[PDB]
C-alpha cells in the first residue's frame, strides 16, 4: 500500500537506528551530551523507574525481584516497558553473580549518565568551551522571525516559491529524500509524494531525520558528533558565544553549521561565525510530541461548526499555503475562510493517503489558541466524517504474494501449512479451496522445500 | 411609533465613545456590573449538629421555565451539590427529604447522613410530575412527629424549597405557630421568584430566615447562606454525650482469616445487607459493619468519628478578617506573602493582626479554601501563652 | 410591468475574492478590528465587513455589543446559517424597506459604529435610501387619506410633481363618541395626509408613486371605525404562546392601520395567529389554501380556537360550494385558472365574492409554492388593502429578477429556532443520512445496467431492509410513534408484507386511511405507520415523532425538508435537553442516493440542525433479522429481476 512509517518513528529513532547498529557504535551515543537523548525519547513511566535505582545500584540485583516489582496488574505493561529497555542495549544481563542471572546496566553510561545527575565540570559541563552571553548584540524574537521564515522558505519552496530558496545542495538531498524529486532538464524542485507529507506534518524530527540520513549518503564524519550536536543544539536559546563553537569546533561541526543556517536553525554572521545561536525551536526536536509550547504562532480560536471550516485569522501565508493544499474553490477574503468540500479536502488527501491524526493535530493547530475554552469533543461527528472519508477512498490493500492452488493432497497441504506457519511466509490460507497465500519473498524456501520433500 | 421605539432602546447603548475606543466602556460597565455581596458574616453562639428537613414543594410552578427547562431542574441539581458541600462542611448533622406532591408529603429520604442514599434519591427525583397542590400542612405533621422523638440536645432547622404558589393546606398553620414555637424547631423557605407572606409571617414568627429566589447565581448565594450552621433562637441545649468513639478494625489483628467474612447474621454490627470482612468497630454494641462516622441502631448512640466531623466546625467559627489597601507598601519585592506575585489591581489585601500582603486569589484562597491567615502561624505560636 | 422597487445591489467591482492585495475598506476595518484587541477585549471585530456577497456576524465574544446585536443588527441580514458560540453567516437583500423605524443613514452609522469604521465599499451605500419611507393609510372616509409620513421633506419633490401628474384635492350618549374622535391625534407628528382622488387613481397612482424613488406602505385602518359590517368574532379560551404574542405585536406596535407579513418556522402555530388575526381585528376575512388539504385543516382549527361555525363557515374549492350565499370569512384557494369557462358560476361566485370581500385579508400560506405567473394574479385578481404571508422561505426558486416587498410589503417577523428548539415546545429533530453497506449482487447489475431498472435495484435491499427491520422495534421499546416515507408503492408494499404494518398508497380509500389515522394518531397499541407520496402531500399532515425517509432522489431539498418540518413534533414530556424528534434517512452506498445525500447534507448543514450519519446499526444479530440468508434475499432478487419500471415511479 502506501508507507506509514516515514510520518513518527519516535522511538525507534533511538532504537531501530541504534539496534541497526552495533554495540561499539550506540557505545559512541553515550557520549556524555547523548545522555538527556536517552530518557526522553523513551516514553515508559515504567522503565523510567528501573533506571533510577541504578545510581544508587552498583550491584547488579536479581532479575526475579524487578520481575516480580509489580504484581497481577500490568504484568503486560511492565513485561512491554521491559524488553524494550533491554532493546535499547542499555543492560547487561549477568550469568550467576549470586546463583541466577540478576541484571544489570552498561557502567560506561552510568558513568556518563551520574555526571548528567549530580556533579561533574566536564567537557560538556564546563571547561573547554560550552557556552557564551558577553554582552548582547542580537535578540531571540527577532531570531524568532528567521526562525520562522526559514521555515517558510523550507516549506514554501517545497510546494514552490514565486520567490527563491537559498543556494543550498539541500534540494538535491530532498530530491534524493523522495520527499521532492526534479526531472534532469532545468530540475524542478517539486513534491514527488512525501515532502506533502512532511506539509501535513508540522514538527522538525522529519529534518532531523534526514539530517541523521546526511551523513548516510557516502558520507564519512561524526554521526556520533552531529547526534551530540543535535543533543547540543537543544538548549533552548540565548547564547551568542565568543564564537564558542569554534572553541569547541570539529570538522562536520563547523560545516554543517552552514547548513544549520541553511536549516535556519543556527544563525551566523560574516564568515559564517564569530558567534553561534540556538533557536527556541530547540525543544521541539526533544519530544516530538505535540506540546503546549510548540503552538508557533497564537492566532484564535478555530471552530468547524456545521463542518464549514468555519474560521478567519488573516494569517500568514504559510497557512494560507497550508490550506492552499488543502482549501481552494471558494475561498473568500480577509479573514481565509475558504469553505468546505467533502471531495476536495477529500481528494486532496489521496497525494498523501490518510492524514487521519494530522487533521485532528492540525485541527489543534489551524488556529491554536482554540483549546482555552471550546468543548473537549471538537470534532462531534465530524472526526468520523474525515474517518469515513479517509475510509471511502482506501480502497485497495496493496500485496504481492505467492498462491498455492491444485494441490495434489490435502493433508499434505496442512503440512505445507505448517511449513509455512513454521516460516512465517503465509499470509492467508483457504483450506476449502486448497489455497494458501504466501509471500513471494519466503515463497524460495517452500519452493526449495517442495522440490527436495 | 413603536419600530422607532422598539430601536430607541437599541441605538444609544449600542452607541459609546466614538471616533477611537468604541464598544470599550460598554465591557467596562459589565465588570462594574459585578462584584455582588461577599459574606457579611462574623457570628457566635448557635449553630451545631443540625438535623435538616428538605422539603419540596411540587406544583404546576415548576412547569414554568424561568432559570431552566424546568424549575426542579433548577432545583434539583444543586441540591445535590448543597448536600455535598454540606457534607463537606457539616458532617455532625443529618437531612431529611420530604417531597410534597398533590397536596401530600412524602418523607422520600429519611433523617440521615448517606449522602449517596440522598444523592441517587434526587437521581431518582429527576423524573416527577409534581402534579397537585401544595401542602405545608403534611409536610409540617411529618416534620414534627420525626423531629418529636428527636432529643432537645439536637438543632431543629427545617428548608423548605417552595414555589411560592398558593399554600394549599387546611388545619389551622396559623395555629401551627405556637406549635413549633413551643417545640422549638425552626423553619426556613426561600421563595421561587415570588413571595408568599403568610409563609413571610410564619418564618418572620420562627426565626427562620426567608427568601426569595432572584437567579440561579443568586439560588446558590442563599443556599451557600444556609450551609452554615446559623445562630438559632437561645436555650436549645449544651451538651451531647455518649459520643461512640470507635475503632477501625483491620480483621487481621491477631488470628489470620479465621473468618471467610464478618457479616454472617449473629456478628456485632454487620447492619446493612451486604456481605463485610471487618473494618469498624463500635464501644456499646460493639457493632462491626460497614464504616460510618454518624450513629447506629442498636447502641443507637453517635458513631463519632472525631478527625471528620469534631474538627470541621471546629475551625469554622474562629474566623477574623483582612483589610483592602489600594497603596503601594510593596512589602516583598512587590510581591505576596502568599503566591508571591504581583498584579496591583489596587486591592493589597492586608491581615488584621500580623498584616501580611495578599492578593484575591490569596484571599479567595483563605475565605473559600483555607479559612484562616497562616501568616498568623509563626506569628500566633511562637509567643503564644 | 411597473414592478421594479430596488433590487438587491451587489454585482461586480470585485476579481478574485481572495483581496490579499486589495481589501481596501476591509483595510480600514483590519487597521481598527487589529489596532483594538490589546488589552483582555476586542473593541474591535467588524462583523468582517466583505463587500459581495455578504458580512458576518461576530458572535463569539458578543458580550453585550453583538449579542444585542446577535438579533438587531440583524434586520436586513437574515443568518442564514446557525452555529455554536462562534461566527455566524447571513445574506442580503430587501429587508430594509421592512425596516423603516430608522433611516438607512442611520443604520449606516451603526453599520459604522459596529464596525469600527470598517468603511463599506459603498455598495450598499447606492443601495441605501433608494425607498424613503412613505405610508399608505385608509382612513375613515371609505378609501384612503393621502398620507404622507411623519417627516415633511419628501411631498416638496411629491407635490412639486403628483397633482401636476394628478390631483389629491343623546347627550351622554353622544359624548365619549367624540372623545373618541377627540383621539384622533396628529398621527404622531404632522400626518401630512392629503384627499382622495376618486378611488379608481390610485392605481394610476401607484405605479408612479414608486416612479421616482419612493415606495409605499398599504394599511389596514378596519379596527377604530369601519363603516361596513363587523362579523361576530369569539376567542373561546384559546390559551396562546409567546412565539406569536410577539408576533402581532409586531403586526401592531403602532396605530390600527398596517398589513403584515410573518414567517414562522415549520409546524409552528400558523392556523392560530391568522385565526387570531381573523378575530381580533373585527373584519371579514379571507384564507386563500395551497389546496383543499390547507382548508379542510385550516378552517378547523378556526372551529377549534373560534366559535364563529353556525353556517358561518365559507371554503371554496373542489365543489365545496360551503356557504356561497353569505360571505362573512372565507377560505379560499389560489384560483390559478386562467381557462375557457372553468368554473362557470362556481368561479365566477369567486370572482363575484371577491367583490363582496372587499378587501378582507389575504392568508396566503407560503408563497415560495406561488410561480410569477401565479404572483400575476396575485394582484391581478386579488386587489385587497392587507395582505397575509405565511412563508417559512425566505428566498425561492432563483429568481433574483423579481423580489418579493412589491407584492406583500414589509416581510415583518421571523422566529428563531433557537428560542423555539431549545426554549419552547418545537422538539429537537435528530437528522440522519444513513447509509449501508450493500450487498455486491445489487451492484455489478447495476454497473451492467444504464436503464432506470438499476433505480429500482438499490431500492428494493434488504441491507435498506435490515435498516429499516431495526428501527422499528428499536423504538417500539420507547413505546412513542414512528413514521417510514417510502418512494414507491410496490418495493414499500413488500416492506407491508414482510413486517406488515399501517401503509397506505395513491388510489386508497379515505374513510380508511381516515382510520389508518384513527388506528395511528388515537390508538397507542401500534406506533407504526407507513406512507407514500400522496399521503404527505393530498391527504394528512402527520402527527408523530419519529420519521424515517427511503426517498431521496428530487432536488427539492426544502419539499422534502418542509415533510419533516411538519410532522415531527413532541415525542415525550422529556425532563433532559437531549433530541426528541428523529429523522432518518436510508442511503445507498456508491449511487445516486450516495451522490444525492452529498448535496442533501451539504443542504442539511446550510440550515444546519443535530445530524449524523451512522452506518452500522446497535448491533445487528441482536434482532432477529429477516433476509440474514441471502438466499432469501436472492428469492427478493428474482423479484426484482421479474420487475419492471412501473415500481420505479412517483406520482409525477
Ligand atoms: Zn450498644
Ligand atoms: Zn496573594
Ligand atoms: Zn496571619
Amino acid at each position: 500500500s502506501r508507507g506509514l512509517n516515514r510520518v513518527h518513528l519516535q522511538c525507534r529513532n533511538l532504537q531501530e537506528f541504534l539496534g541497526g547498529l552495533s554495540p561499539g557504535v550506540l557505545d559512541r551515543l553515550y557520549g556524555h551530551p547523548a545522555t538527556c537523548l536517552a530518557v526522553f525519547r523513551e516514553l515508559p513511566s515504567l522503565a523510567k523507574n528501573w533506571v533510577m535505582r541504578m545510581l544508587f545500584l552498583e550491584q547488579p540485583l536479581p532479575q526475579a525481584a524487578v520481575a516480580l516489582w509489580v504484581k497481577k496488574e500490568f504484568s503486560k505493561a511492565q513485561e512491554e516497558s521491559t524488553g524494550l529497555l533491554s532493546g535499547l542495549r542499555i543492560w547487561h544481563t549477568q550469568l550467576l553473580p549470586g546463583g541466577l542471572q540478576g541484571l544489570i546496566l552498561n557502567p560506561i553510561f552510568r558513568q556518563n549518565l551520574r555526571i548528567a545527575l549530580l556533579g561533574g565540570g566536564k567537557a560538556w559541563s564546563d571547561d573547554t568551551s560550552q557556552l557564551g552571553p558577553d554582552k548582547h548584540a542580537r535578540d531571540v524574537p527577532s531570531l524568532d522571525k528567521y526562525a520562522e521564515e526559514r521555515w517558510e522558505v523550507v516549506l514554501h519552496f517545497m510546494v514552490g516559491s514565486p520567490s527563491a530558496a537559498v543556494s543550498q545542495d539541500l534540494a538535491q538531498l530532498l530530491s534524493q529524500a523522495g520527499l521532492m524529486k526534479s526531472t534532469e532538464p532545468g530540475e524542478p524542485p517539486c513534491i514527488t509524494s512525501a515532502g506533502f507529507q512532511f506539509l501535513l506534518l508540522d514538527t522538525p524530527a522529519q529534518l532531523w531525520y534526514f539530517m541523521l540520513q546526511y551523513l548516510q549518503t557516502a558520507q564519512s564524519r561524526g554521526m556520533d558528533l552531529v547526534e551530540i550536536l543535535s543533543f547540543l543544539f537543544q538548549l533552548s536559546f540565548s547564547t551568542l558565544g565568543k564564537d564558542y563553537s569554534v572553541e569547541g569546533m570539529s570538522d562536520s561541526l563547523l560545516n554543517f553549521l552552514q547548513h544549520l543556517r541553511e536549516f535556519g536553525l543556527v544563525f551566523q554572521r560574516k564568515r559564517k561565525s564569530r558567534r553561534y545561536y540556538p533557536t527556541r525551536l530547540a525543544i521541539n526536536l526533544s519530544s516530538g510530541v505535540s506540546g503546549a509550547g510548540g503552538t508557533v504562532h497564537q492566532p484564535g480560536f478555530i471552530v468547524v461548526e456545521t463542518n464549514y471550516r468555519l474560521y478567519a485569522y488573516t494569517e500568514s501565508e504559510l497557512q494560507i499555503a497550508l490550506i492552499a493544499l488543502f482549501s481552494e474553490m471558494l475561498y473568500r477574503f480577509p479573514n481565509m475562510v475558504v469553505a468546505q468540500v467533502t471531495r476536495e479536502s477529500v481528494q486532496q488527501a489521496i497525494a498523501s493517503g490518510i492524514t487521519a491524526q494530522q487533521i485532528i493535530h492540525f485541527l489543534r493547530t489551524r488556529a491554536h489558541p482554540v483549546m482555552l475554552k471550546q468543548t473537549p469533543v471538537l470534532p462531534p461527528t465530524i472526526t468520523d466524517q474525515i474517518r469515513l472519508w479517509e475510509l471511502e477512498r482506501d480502497r485497495l490493500r496493496f500485496t504481492e504474494g505467492v498462491l498455492y492452488n491444485q494441490f495434489l493432497s490435502q493433508v499434505d497441504f496442512e503440512l505445507l501449512l505448517a511449513h509455512a506457519r513454521e516460516l512465517g511466509v503465509l499470509v492467508f490460507e483457504n483450506s476449502a479451496k486448497r489455497l494458501m497465500v504466501v509471500t513471494p519473498a519466503g515463497h524460495s524456501d517452500v519452493k526449495r522445500f517442495w522440490k527436495r520433500q | 411609533r413603536w419600530e422607532g421605539g422598539y430601536e430607541r432602546t437599541w441605538e444609544i447603548l449600542k452607541e459609546d465613545e466614538s471616533g477611537s475606543l468604541k464598544a470599550t466602556i460598554e465591557d467596562i460597565l459589565f465588570k462594574a456590573k459585578r462584584k455582588r455581596v461577599f459574606e457579611h458574616h462574623g457570628q457566635v453562639r448557635l449553630g451545631m449538629m443540625r438535623h435538616l428537613y428538605v422539603v419540596v414543594d411540587g406544583s404546576r410552578t415548576m412547569e414554568d421555565q424561568d432559570l431552566k427547562p424546568n424549575r426542579l431542574t433548577c432545583t434539583l441539581k444543586l441540591l445535590e451539590y448543597f448536600v455535598e458541600e454540606y457534607f463537606d462542611q457539616n458532617p455532625i448533622s443529618q437531612i431529611g427529604i420530604i417531597v410534597t406532591k398533590s397536596k401530600r408529603a412524602e418523607k422520600l429520604t429519611e433523617l440521615s447522613g448517606n449522602p449517596r442514599k440522598h444523592i441517587t434519591s434526587l437521581k431518582k427525583a429527576v423524573d416527577m410530575t409534581c402534579h397537585g397542590e401544595p401542602s405545608l400542612y403534611n409536610s409540617l405533621s411529618i416534620a414534627m412527629q420525626t423531629l418529636k422523638h428527636m432529643p432537645g440536645h439536637t438543632s431543629r432547622e427545617v428548608l423548605i424549597i417552595f414555589s411560592s404558589l398558593t399554600t394549599c393546606d387546611p388545619s389551622n398553620i396559623y395555629d401551627l405557630i405556637k406549635t413549633l414555637k413551643a417545640a422549638k424547631i425552626r423553619v426556613s423557605v426561600i421563595g421561587l421568584s415570588a413571595e408568599v407572606r403568610v409563609c413571610t409571617v410564619l418564618a418572620r414568627e420562627t426565626g427562620g430566615t426567608y427568601h426569595v429566589i432572584l437567579d440561579e447565581s443568586h439560588y446558590k448565594e442563599l443556599l451557600t447562606h444556609h450551609v452554615s450552621p446559623p445562630p438559632a433562637s437561645s436555650s436549645s441545649e449544651c451538651s451531647l454525650i455518649r459520643m461512640g468513639f470507635p475503632q477501625h478494625t483491620i480483621a487481621s489483628l491477631s488470628d489470620q482469616d479465621a473468618k471467610p467474612s464478618f457479616s454472617m447474621a449473629h456478628l456485632d454490627g454487620n447492619t446493612e445487607p451486604g456481605l463485610t470482612l471487618g473494618g469498624y468497630f463500635c464501644p456499646q454494641c460493639r457493632a462491626k459493619y460497614c464504616e460510618l462516622p454518624v450513629e447506629c441502631k442498636i447502641c443507637g448512640l453517635t458513631l463519632v468519628s472525631a478527625p471528620h466531623l469534631a474538627r470541621s466546625y471546629h475551625h469554622l467559627f474562629p474566623l477574623d478578617a483582612f483589610q483592602e489597601i489600594p497603596l503601594e507598601e510593596y512589602n516583598g519585592e512587590r510581591f505576596c506573602y502568599g503566591c508571591q506575585g504581583e498584579l496591583k489591581d489596587q486591592h493589597v489585601y492586608v491581615c488584621a493582626v500580623c498584616q501580611n500582603v495578599f492578593c484575591v486569589d490569596c484571599d479567595v484562597f483563605v475565605h473559600d479554601s483555607l479559612h484562616c491567615c497562616p501568616g498568623c502561624i509563626h506569628k500566633i505560636p511562637a509567643p503564644s501563652g | 410591468p411597473g414592478n421594479d422597487p430596488q433590487e438587491a445591489v451587489p454585482s461586480a467591482a470585485g476579481k478574485q475574492v481572495d483581496e490579499s492585495g486589495t481589501k481596501v475598506d476591509e483595510y480600514g476595518a483590519k487597521d481598527y478590528r487589529l489596532q483594538m484587541p490589546l488589552k483582555d477585549d476586542h473593541t474591535s471585530r467588524p462583523l468582517w465587513v466583505a463587500p459581495d456577497g455578504h458580512i458576518f456576524l461576530e458572535a463569539f465574544s458578543p458580550v453585550y455589543k453583538y449579542a444585542q446585536d446577535f438579533l438587531v443588527a440583524i434586520a436586513e441580514p437574515v443568518c442564514r446559517p446557525t452555529h455554536v458560540h462562534e461566527y455566524k453567516l447571513t445574506a442580503y437583500s430587501l429587508y430594509a424597506a421592512v425596516s423603516v423605524g430608522l433611516q438607512t443613514s442611520d443604520i449606516t452609522e451603526y453599520l459604522r459604529k459596529l464596525s469600527k469604521t470598517g468603511v463599506p465599499d459603498g455598495i450598499m451605500q447606492f443601495i441605501k435610501l433608494c425607498t424613503v419611507s412613505y405610508g399608505k393609510v385608509k382612513l375613515v372616509l371609505k378609501h384612503n387619506r393621502y398620507f404622507v409620513e411623519s417627516c415633511h421633506p419628501d411631498v416638496i419633490q411629491h407635490l412639486l410633481q403628483d397633482p401636476v401628474i394628478r390631483e389629491c384635492r343623546m347627550d351622554l350618549f353622544d359624548f365619549y363618541e367624540q372623545m373618541d374622535k377627540d383621539e384622533e391625534e396628529e398621527e404622531e407628528t404632522q400626518t401630512v395626509s392629503f384627499e382622495v382622488k376618486q378611488e379608481m387613481i390610485e392605481e394610476l397612482q401607484k405605479r408612479c408613486i414608486h416612479l421616482e424613488y419612493p415606495l409605499l406602505a398599504e394599511y389596514d385602518f378596519r379596527n377604530d371605525s369601519v363603516n361596513p359590517d363587523i362579523n361576530i368574532d369569539l376567542k373561546p379560551t384559546a390559551v396562546l404562546r409567546p412565539y406569536q404574542e410577539k408576533s402581532l405585536r409586531k403586526m401592531f406596535g403602532n396605530g390600527r392601520a398596517r398589513s403584515g407579513v410573518i414567517v414562522l418556522p415549520c409546524g409552528a402555530g400558523k392556523s392560530l395567529v391568522g385565526v387570531t388575526a381573523a378575530c381580533t381585528v373585527r373584519k371579514r376575512c379571507l384564507v386563500l389554501g395551497n389546496s383543499a388539504v390547507s382548508v379542510e385543516q385550516w378552517k378547523a382549527q378556526f372551529k377549534m380556537w373560534s366559535t364563529i361555525d353556525d353556517s358561518q363557515i365559507c371554503r371554496f374549492t373542489s365543489d365545496a360550494k360551503d356557504k356561497p350565499i353569505g360571505c362573512s370569512v372565507a377560505i379560499s384557494t389560489y384560483s390559478m385558472l386562467g381557462h375557457t369557462t372553468k368554473r362557470s358560476w362556481e368561479a365566477e361566485r369567486v370572482m363575484e365574492w371577491l367583490k363582496t370581500q372587499e378587501w378582507g385579508l389575504m392568508i396566503l400560506d407560503e408563497v415560495h409554492t406561488i410561480p410569477a405567473k401565479m404572483f400575476r394574479r396575485v394582484l391581478t385578481i386579488v386587489q385587497a388593502h392587507c395582505k397575509l404571508g405565511l412563508t417559512a422561505t425566505l428566498v425561492r426558486e432563483d429568481d433574483k429578477i423579481v423580489d418579493l416587498n412589491f407584492l406583500i410589503g414589509p416581510k415583518l417577523y421571523e422566529a428563531n429556532w433557537m428560542e423555539l428548539q431549545n426554549n419552547g415546545y418545537i422538539a429537537k429533530v435528530q437528522c440522519a443520512e444513513v447509509w449501508c453497506p450493500m450487498s455486491p449482487e445489487f451492484y455489478r447489475e447495476y454497473v451492467a445496467i444504464k436503464t432506470k431498472k438499476r433505480i429500482l435495484l438499490y431500492t428494493m435491499n434488504p441491507n435498506k431492509f435490515r435498516a429499516c427491520q431495526f428501527l422499528i422495534k428499536f423504538h417500539e421499546r420507547r413505546n412513542d410513534k414512528i413514521i417510514v416515507f417510502a418512494d414507491n408503492v410496490f418495493a414499500l408494499k413488500e416492506y407491508a408484507i414482510r413486517l406488515n404494518k399501517p401503509y397506505i398508497y395513491g388510489p386508497t380509500s379515505q374513510g380508511e386511511r381516515m382510520q389508518i389515522l384513527q388506528n395511528f394518531k388515537h390508538n397507542p397499541k401500534i406506533n407504526t405507520i407507513f406512507i407514500s407520496k400522496v399521503g404527505d402531500t393530498s391527504f394528512d399532515l402527520p402527527e408523530a415523532n419519529v420519521l424515517i425517509q427511503i426517498s431521496s432522489h428530487g432536488g427539492s431539498r426544502r419539499q422534502e425538508a418542509q415533510r419533516l418540518g411538519r410532522v415531527l413534533r413532541a415525542k415525550k414530556g422529556m425532563v433532559a435537553e437531549e433530541y426528541n424528534a428523529f429523522f432518518y434517512s436510508l442511503v445507498s452506498q456508491d449511487t445516486q442516493e450516495m451522490a444525492y445525500s452529498t448535496k442533501r447534507q451539504r443542504f442539511l448543514v446550510d440550515q444546519g440542525y443535530s445530524f449524523k450519519v451512522i452506518t452500522k446499526l446497535a448491533g445487528m444479530e441482536e434482532e432477529d433479522l429477516a433476509f440474514s440468508t441471502k438466499e432469501e434475499q436472492q428469492q427478493l432478487l428474482q423479484k426484482v429481476l421479474a420487475a419492471t419500471d412501473l415500481d420505479a415511479e412517483e406520482e409525477v
